[PDB]
C-alpha cells in the first residue's frame, strides 16, 4: 500500500523522511535510466524534452545560472551529477548525528525532486517502447507511482511542473 | 532565466 507507505511514520522527523526517500528515488531513477542509456543518445534526443510540448535547459542556479540547451543524455548527466553532489554534501544531507538539516532543506529537496521528475517525463515520452523492449515497464510504473504518491503526500512538486505527465498521474 | 520552455 503505497499511499500508506509514504505517510510520515510514528513520531518521525519530516526532514529525515524526505531526505531518506529522496535518496532512494534518485537511486531508482538512476537505475531505470541506466537501463535505457543505449537508446538515449545525442542522435535520438538532440534536446532534452518531455515530448515536443516541453523542452528543458540545464541550469543549477549557482555554477550555471544561464540555462544551457543540450541533449537528453547530457542534460541528465548534468542533473544526476548535480543531485549526487547535494546528497554527498554533509551540510545538506547529514549522515552524522550532529549536523541538523539546514534552514532551507525543504527548498533544497523540492528542487531535486522537481528535476528528477523530468527524467521520468523524458523516459515515458521518448523511450517507453525501449522500456517495453527491455521488459522493465513494471519497474518503471511502480517506481513512478511511488515517487508521485510521495510528492503528492507532502506537496513537493507543483502542478505546472507535473503537467507533462498529468494524464498518466491521473490514472494512478 | 527559464529552464522550461513550453511549446504548442
Ligand atoms: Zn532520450
Amino acid at each position: 500500500n503505497l499511499r500508506q507507505a509514504v505517510m510520515l511514520p510514528e513520531g518521525e522527523d519530516l526532514n529525515e523522511w524526505i531526505a531518506v526517500n529522496t535518496v532512494d528515488f534518485f537511486n531508482q531513477i538512476n537505475m531505470l535510466y541506466g537501463t535505457i542509456t543505449e537508446f538515449c543518445t545525442e542522435a535520438s534526443c538532440p534536446v532534452m524534452s518531455a515530448g515536443p510540448r516541453y523542452e528543458y535547459h540545464w541550469a543549477d542556479g549557482t555554477n550555471i545560472k544561464k540555462p544551457i540547451k543540450c541533449s537528453a543524455p547530457k542534460y541528465i548527466d548534468y542533473l544526476m551529477t548535480w543531485v549526487q553532489d547535494q546528497l554527498d554534501d554533509e551540510t545538506l544531507f547529514p549522515s552524522k548525528i550532529g549536523v541538523p538539516f539546514p534552514k532551507n532543506f525543504m527548498s533544497v529537496a523540492k528542487t531535486i525532486l522537481k528535476r528528477l521528475f523530468r527524467v521520468y517525463a523524458h523516459i515515458y515520452h521518448q523511450h517507453f517502447d525501449s522500456v517495453m523492449q527491455l521488459q522493465e515497464e513494471a519497474h518503471l510504473n511502480t517506481s513512478f507511482k511511488h515517487f508521485i504518491f510521495f510528492v503528492q503526500e507532502f506537496n513537493l512538486i507543483d502542478r505546472r511542473e507535473l503537467a507533462p505527465l498529468q494524464e498518466l498521474i491521473e490514472k494512478l | 532565466y527559464h529552464s522550461v520552455v513550453r511549446y504548442a
